């Protein structure tokens, strides 16, 4: 996924 | 029925004034015996047949005459304010209202000139393996730019994102690692002067390994508050009046102006320096800047800039370039491993052009430049403002063209290639009157 | 070009409350007319509550004080239900400090909506600091109040709604539906949000914060290409699909490359009609928008703010000046590229930040339009043109400017940031325009004459 900052 | 005589000039200041191809006549008995005034104003061709000797005609002509013109430097150490690159520096025109004055400007590109290089790194979490491998950028990049310039310098910034909701989580938790419970992420950061520009490679890794990673929300990353700082904080970061090069390296998008609204900062940017222990102060206040204000101060301070992007975002970098002069863009990897050649692709595009731009004019003032360049390729229109593909020593040359139609008092302007610090000075006088 | 611009009414909120940062007619009845104010830097009265945010009412007939506070909410912030007893440590579950309410201000006949887009809460699980957004609701003139925070539900964090900011920006329609921007639901894709007054009350419940009202119209998250768009960044109404049902215009400032685009909703169940796309990048193209028919067809036309358009000057420099782009409705629809565009002339002015329709200023039978620009001037105070309309839509050149008559103190005025007009409070027959300037914390109301 990984949105954002680097968020998955 | 040309223009000089459908304008009825009462006096001869009008007649100059009103065309260029046009003379007064002050001799009597040129006048037929039921002439108005009217008439002492004609083309210069057509007085000589009325019956009207040149002694009689006056004709004031637009002149042109060199105030400096210091030469293009030669082979026979040499400080770069020693160094000319383009002449002459100074120079006077005056106008006649409607006809146009032509000088020719000579752009040489110096040899081993200096070259002053800022690294500006994204530091957020998106970021982690990128700094792996920037410990060797030091020793790594001086040690390739000596086959470029026997003097470099080099600097290293680091940002992340305003400081505040709702870009960054404001739990007193999260503030103090924005990241999970694994990492070990520093507390988020505008802005931070790393190093200074210097000479000696050594401090550049150990510095650099010594940043840890921060974190944020947003994908898009606040890079332009940093790069206006950068731009406008002169001699904090040490720039010299050489070649300057911003590198710009991030894995996402951008913030600009009209974003600030979400988190409260309704303040446009005010384009001055806010550095308190080489840490950016006020992004929780200014706005980021517009791409437009960036444009202003990157060029104003002579900065260069390189994109050093992911292919992910290199649509939108490109485009970014399009807006920015004097910028380059380049595809970025993963671990930052070809940052190097990166730059030095991006260095050899931009220093292979020169392109000039000049300050406002007055109204009826009018510029226009023909470029030649080598090859006997030509430019004209906006293309005259430019030469591409040029070498190291070699030449180029501009005709410029200054028309004025309106009547102001003595106006000046500069014409400045982008990026170096050496202008023209041209200086106009106005031919309202006869002598 | 009727309007009283050398003898305007002044209006005067506290210091450093950005008191005219939003403006609105307030009309429950033909008499008793009043403006109102909102200052969401302004101090209250609520226990514990830094700069809560106030809205102001000030009714017509100055002397001698005009406006006066509206009591939304007179409660601080409210309490952690799961930890007041706990081992130690009383924890609030919501922030209402610096939440900038009246940031936003609206109202439609007897009601008032005002909301407060920096308001934020724990929820009442794992601790968070979600900017959910919130709006208090005034029905039936002021005889009962109710909150209406649609973002704060059960989807919390970035990847949900929880910094959807809410009320960011906000409009009624002519039936009074509201209707709510939120320009950070699910990582800043954006949502718009609506429901009409009825169903936000016959589902009010105070005791749960987490509210879910029945019949909500709402777009939906998409997938992740989306995200940083900001839809509902600003949002206006108007009829543009064939109906008696006025439409969501709402602005996507980023979305599309940055090079943002306008998008306009089906009023009945929210699905997307139309699609207008900026010209440059990062030149927030959608940063404003607003509808009216601006050349006496019947038919809405659209408005569109781009204020950091970019462009060149004829001696080959670049300025920010800004730009309104300006689509005509036809019966067979609209044309996907705008019919004209207004430019701006002074560098940094940000031309296109505010756009309000005046209604026909001149009454020859055609609407006119305002639009500031928050940074013109000589000063850089601020300023506010008047566009005329006509056969052909709006008039290349304004017919009026007004500009503050104050001088320039040491800080930016914001003349022209917020306005609102098209309505006639003195009863002369002629349309009047509230101008904002919130920089100075005043706010600015003039006047037509015949
Ligand atoms: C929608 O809702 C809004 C808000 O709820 C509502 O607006 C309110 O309407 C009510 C009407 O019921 C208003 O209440 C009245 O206010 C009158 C004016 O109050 C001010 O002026 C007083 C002096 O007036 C004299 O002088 C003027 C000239 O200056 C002259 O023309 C007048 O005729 C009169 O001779 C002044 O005393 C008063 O100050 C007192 O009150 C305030 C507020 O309570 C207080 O803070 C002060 O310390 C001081 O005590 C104020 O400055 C007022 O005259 C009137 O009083 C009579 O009625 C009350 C009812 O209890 C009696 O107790 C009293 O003895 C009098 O007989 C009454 O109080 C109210 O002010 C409005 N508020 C706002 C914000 O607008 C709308 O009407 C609603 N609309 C609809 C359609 O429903
Ligand atoms: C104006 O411009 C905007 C923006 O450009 C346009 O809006 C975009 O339109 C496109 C095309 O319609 C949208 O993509 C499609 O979305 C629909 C609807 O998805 C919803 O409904 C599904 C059925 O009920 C449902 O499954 C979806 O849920 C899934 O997706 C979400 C997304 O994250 C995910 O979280 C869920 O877990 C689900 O996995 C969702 O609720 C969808 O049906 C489409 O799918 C088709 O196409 C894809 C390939 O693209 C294919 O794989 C599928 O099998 C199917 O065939 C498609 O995804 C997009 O979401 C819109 N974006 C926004 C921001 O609104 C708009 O249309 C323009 N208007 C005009 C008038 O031109
Ligand atoms: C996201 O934004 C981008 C940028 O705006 C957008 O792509 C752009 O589309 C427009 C038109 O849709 C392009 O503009 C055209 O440019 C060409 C030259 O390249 C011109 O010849 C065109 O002039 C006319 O001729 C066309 C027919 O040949 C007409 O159909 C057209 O309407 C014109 O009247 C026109 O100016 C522009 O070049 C692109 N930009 C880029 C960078 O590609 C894109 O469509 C947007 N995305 C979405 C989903 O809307
Ligand atoms: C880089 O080069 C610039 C010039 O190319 C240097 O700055 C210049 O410094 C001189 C002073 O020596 C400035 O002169 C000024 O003139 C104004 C009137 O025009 C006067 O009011 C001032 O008191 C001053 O005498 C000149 O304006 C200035 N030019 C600028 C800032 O563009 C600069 O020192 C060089 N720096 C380096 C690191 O090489
Ligand atoms: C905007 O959205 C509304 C609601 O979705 C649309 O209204 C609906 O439009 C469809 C097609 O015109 C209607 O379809 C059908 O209705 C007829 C008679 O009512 C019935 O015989 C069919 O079996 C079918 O159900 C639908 O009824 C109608 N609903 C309402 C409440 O009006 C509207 O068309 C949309 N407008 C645009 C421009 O997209
Ligand atoms: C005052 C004056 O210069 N008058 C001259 C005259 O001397 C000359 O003979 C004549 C010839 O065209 O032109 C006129
Ligand atoms: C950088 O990453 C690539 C794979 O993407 C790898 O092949 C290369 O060896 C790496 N370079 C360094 C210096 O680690
Ligand atoms: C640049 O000029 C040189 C001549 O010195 C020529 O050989 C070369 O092909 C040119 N390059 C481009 C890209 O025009
Ligand atoms: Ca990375
Ligand atoms: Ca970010
Ligand atoms: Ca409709
Ligand atoms: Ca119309
Ligand atoms: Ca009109
Ligand atoms: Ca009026
Ligand atoms: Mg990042």
């Amino acid at each position: 996924a990984c949105r954002g900052d680097g968020w998955c | 029925e040309n223009r000089c005589l459908k304008a009825n000039a009462k006096s001869c200041g009008e007649c100059i004034q009103a065309g260029p191809n046009c003379g007064w006549c002050t001799n009597s008995t040129f006048l037929q015996e039921g002439m108005p005034t009217s008439a002492r104003c004609d083309d210069l061709e057509a007085l000589k047949k009325k019956g009207c000797p040149p002694d009689d005609i006056e004709n004031p002509r637009g002149s042109k005459d060199i105030k400096k013109n210091k030469n293009v430097t030669n082979r026979s150490k040499l400080k770069p304010e020693d160094i000319t690159q383009i002449q002459p520096q100074q120079l006077v025109l005056r106008l006649r209202s409607g006809e146009p004055q032509t000088f020719t400007l000579k752009f040489k590109r110096a040899e081993d000139y200096p070259i002053d290089l800022y690294y500006l790194m994204d530091l957020s979490y998106s970021m982690k393996d990128d700094l792996e491998n920037v410990k060797s950028l030091g020793t790594d990049l001086m040690n390739e730019m000596r086959r470029i310039t026997s003097d470099f310098r080099i600097g290293f910034g680091s940002f992340v994102e305003k400081t505040v909701m709702p870009y960054i989580s404001t739990t007193p938790a999260k503030l103090r690692n924005p990241c999970t419970s694994e990492q070990n992420c520093t507390t988020p950061f505008s802005y931070k002067n790393v190093l200074s520009l210097t000479n000696k490679g050594e401090v550049f890794n150990e510095l650099v390994g010594k940043q840890r990673i921060s974190g944020n929300l947003d994908s898009p990353e606040g890079g332009f508050d940093a790069i206006m700082q950068v731009a406008v904080c002169g001699s904090l970061i040490g720039w010299r009046n050489v070649t300057r090069l911003l590198v710009f390296s991030t894995d996402a998008g951008f913030h600009f102006a009209g974003d600030g609204k979400l988190g409260g900062i309704v303040l446009p940017n005010d384009g001055q320096c806010h550095l308190e222990n080489n840490m950016y102060t006020m992004s929780h206040y200014y706005d980021y800047p517009s791409i437009a204000h960036l444009v202003q101060k990157l060029s104003e301070n002579n900065i260069q800039t390189i994109f050093a992007v992911t292919e992910e975002f290199q649509p939108v970098y490109k485009e970014l370039k399009n807006l920015i002069p004097k910028s380059a863009v380049g595809t970025l990897s993963a671990n930052s491993s070809n940052v190097i050649q990166l730059i030095i692709d991006a260095y050899n595009s931009l220093s292979s052009e020169v392109i000039l731009e000049n300050g406002k004019l007055s109204e009826g003032v009018t510029i226009s430049y023909k470029s030649y360049c080598k090859n006997g390729v030509n430019g004209t229109g906006e293309n005259g403002r430019k030469c591409s593909n040029i070498s190291i020593g070699d030449e180029v040359q501009f005709e410029i063209s200054i028309t004025s139609n309106k009547c102001p008092d003595s106006d000046s302007f500069k014409i400045r290639p982008l990026g170096f610090t050496e202008e023209v000075e041209v200086i106009l006088q106005y031919i309202c009157e006869c002598e | 070009f009727n309007l009283d611009a050398e003898a305007p009414a002044v209006l005067s909120g506290p210091p450093g409350s950005f008191f005219g940062f939003s403006v609105e007619f307030y009309r429950p009845g033909t008499d008793g007319v009043s403006v109102l104010v909102g200052a969401p830097k302004a101090n209250t009265s609520q226990p514990g509550v830094l700069q809560g945010g106030a809205v102001y009412l000030c009714p017509w007939g100055a002397s001698p004080t005009q406006c006066t506070p509206i009591e939304f909410d007179s409660k601080g912030s409210r309490l952690l239900e799961s930890s007041l007893s706990s081992s130690e440590g009383e924890e609030p579950v919501e922030y209402k400090s610096l939440q900038w309410f009246g940031a936003t201000v609206r109202a439609h006949g007897s009601s008032i909506l005002a909301c407060a887009p920096l308001y934020s809460w724990r929820t009442e699980k794992e601790p968070l600091s979600d900017p959910v957004g919130t709006c208090y609701l005034s029905t039936d003139n002021f005889t009962r109040i109710l909150e209406y925070a649609p973002c704060r539900s059960d989807f919390s964090w970035a990847a949900g709604q929880g910094y959807c900011q809410g009320g960011f920006s906000a409009e009624f329609t002519k039936t009074g539906r509201v209707v709510l921007g939120g320009p950070g639901s699910y990582f800043w894709q954006g949502q718009i949000l609506s429901a009409t007054q009825e169903q936000i009350a016959e589902s009010y419940y105070p005791e749960y914060l987490i509210n879910l009202v029945q019949g909500q119209l709402q777009t939906r998250q998409a997938s992740s290409i989306y995200d940083d768009s900001y839809l509902g960044y600003s949002v206006a109404v108007g009829e543009f699909s064939g109906d008696d049902t006025e439409d969501f215009v709402a602005g996507v400032p980023k979305g599309n490359l940055t090079y943002g685009y306008v998008t306009i909703l089906n009023g009945s169940d929210i699905r997307s009609l139309y699609n207008f796309s900026g010209e440059q990048m990062a030149s927030y193209f959608g940063y404003a928008v607003a509808a009216t028919d601006v050349n006496g067809d019947g038919l809405d036309d659209l408005l569109v703010g781009a204020p950091l358009l970019m462009d060149r000057t004829p001696d080959g420099r670049p300025q920010e000046v800004g730009r309104v782009y300006v689509y005509l409705q036809h019966p067979a629809g609209i044309e996907p590229t705008p019919t004209l565009t207004l430019t701006g002339h002074d560098e940094f002015g940000r031309f296109g930040s505010s756009l309000t329709p005046l209604g026909d200023l001149d009454q020859d039978g055609y609407n006119d339009v305002a639009i500031g620009a928050p940074f013109g001037g000589e000063t850089q105070q601020g300023v506010v043109f008047v566009f005329p309309g006509g056969p052909g839509g709006l008039g290349s050149k304004p017919s009026q400017v007004l500009q503050p008559l104050w001088a320039a103190s040491h800080t930016p005025d914001f003349f022209g940031s917020a306005l609102r007009g098209g309505r006639d409070l003195d009863g002369n027959g002629y349309p009047d325009l509230i101008v904002g300037s919130f920089g100075v914390d005043k706010a600015v109301v003039y006047r037509g004459r015949p």
